């Protein structure tokens, strides 16, 4: 029952070459859903349960905020400069906003800002004023306390960003909710007295993943090397995870994939071979 | 829903 | 911070069968990144990315094209950065 949206911001002054200064991503749960960049100035649906349960007066109206936005990031590029004392160069400004319905009913609102990859603002809920990391953002938290800006913020994450959560669940009710099997594969190199067996998981939802390595039927989480779990271009994640043995054992070792698809742990081996031992 | 624009001047 | 990349293929590698090559970079600032895939040391025709980034700030970007893996025929992917001075070339193997 542990839902989240989030809304990333990134205003840029080196992008480089073809590539756009602005750019705007929505997610529900993970899932890429909503789309903006500088070069087109236009939100666009990414994944079909939206696009379906949205009319174009809602993509007009998400076009112009971020567009308003994109103006207002494009001045604090400048702002920001002129405190730190800058001419100019690579310099970033990020942003982060969103909400998550925890699986008990608390709702949990977050609204930061950070400049250069240090962190610059952050939005605190038990007291509705915005908290400054770094001395350059003092006149920040003073152009907040001139404006009221606070005031709107705290009814959009605690109703407005909440109530277009609860709804983008049930519009993506079944993408969200399926299971997607992933086709393993169990391989080996031989190097310098060392044999290096690989696993590799092609194709799997959700992105929570468990892949350990085995000898003799028992666990070797310290000796095993994992890559992290990454995603592919159609919406998919891939995991990578390395063992080293020594040469005439590869057999006896097992690779374990916990994942939602399979009901029991899958077991595989190099000899078997891989998935397409059944 | 984005958030709207006037809360993210810096 | 330094980009960790790995090179992986969407479906597993068989001989004349269609492919994704993806080449995903993540944990580096700043968000200028130079991510090219190669065959041969030649940069492969049709190349597509995706910027985003994690809960601690750092950056993160994939570069995926469609592709038909070919024996004698050697895919790599390249990534140019400020913080690594000399490019870092990851090699992929259809059987690893």
């Amino acid at each position: 029952e542990l839902h989240t949206l989030r809304y990333i911001r990134t205003a840029m002054t080196d992008p480089g070459p073809g590539l756009p200064w602005f750019v705007d991503v929505g997610y529900v749960d993970g899932e890429l859903f909503m789309h903006y960049n500088s070069t087109a100035r236009r939100a666009v649906p990414r994944t079909e349960w939206i696009a379906a349960n949205t009319d174009q007066q809602y993509w007009d109206r998400e076009t112009q905020i971020v567009q308003g936005s994109e103006q207002i990031n494009r001045e604090n590029l400048d702002i920001l400069r002129r405190r730190y004392n800058q001419t100019g160069g690579s310099h970033t400004v990020q942003w982060m906003s969103g909400c998550d319905i925890l699986e008990d009913g608390t709702i949990r609102g977050y609204h930061q800002a950070a400049y250069d990859g240090r962190d610059f603002v952050a939005f605190d809920k038990g007291t509705m004023t915005l908290t400054a990391a770094v001395p350059e953002a003092v006149p920040t938290k003073r152009k907040w306390e001139e404006g009221g800006y606070a005031e709107g913020l705290k009814q959009y994450l605690e109703e407005t960003c909440v109530e277009w959560l609860r709804r983008y669940v049930e519009y993506g009710k079944a993408e969200l909710g399926r299971r997607e099997r992933p086709e393993v594969r169990v391989w080996g190199k031989e190097a310098d007295g060392i044999l290096t067996l690989s696993c590799r998981a092609h194709g799997f939802y959700p992105r929570p993943i468990v892949v350990s390595w085995l000898k003799d039927g028992a666990v070797r989480g310290q000796d095993a090397q994992s890559g992290g779990i990454v995603p592919n271009g159609d919406g998919t994640y891939h995991t990578w995870v390395t063992i080293d043995a020594q040469p005439g054992d590869g057999d006896k070792y097992q690779c374990r994939v916990e994942h939602a698809s399979l009901p029991q742990p899958g077991l595989y081996s190099w000899r078997s071979g891989g998935g397409l031992n059944d | 829903t984005n958030p709207e624009s006037k809360v993210f001047y810096l | 911070l330094t980009p960790k990349v790995q090179v992986y293929s969407r479906f597993p590698a068989s001989a004349g069968t269609k492919n994704v090559l993806n080449c995903f970079a993540a944990g580096f600032h700043p968000p200028k990144i130079s991510i090219t895939l190669m065959k041969d040391g030649v940069p492969m025709e049709g190349a597509q990315y995706s910027m985003s980034f994690n809960d601690d700030w750092t950056f993160q970007r994939l570069v995926h094209a469609d592709f038909t893996p070919s024996s004698g025929s050697t895919y790599a992917c390249k990534v140019e950065h400020e913080t690594l001075k000399e490019p870092q070339v990851y090699k992929w193997d259809p059987e690893f």
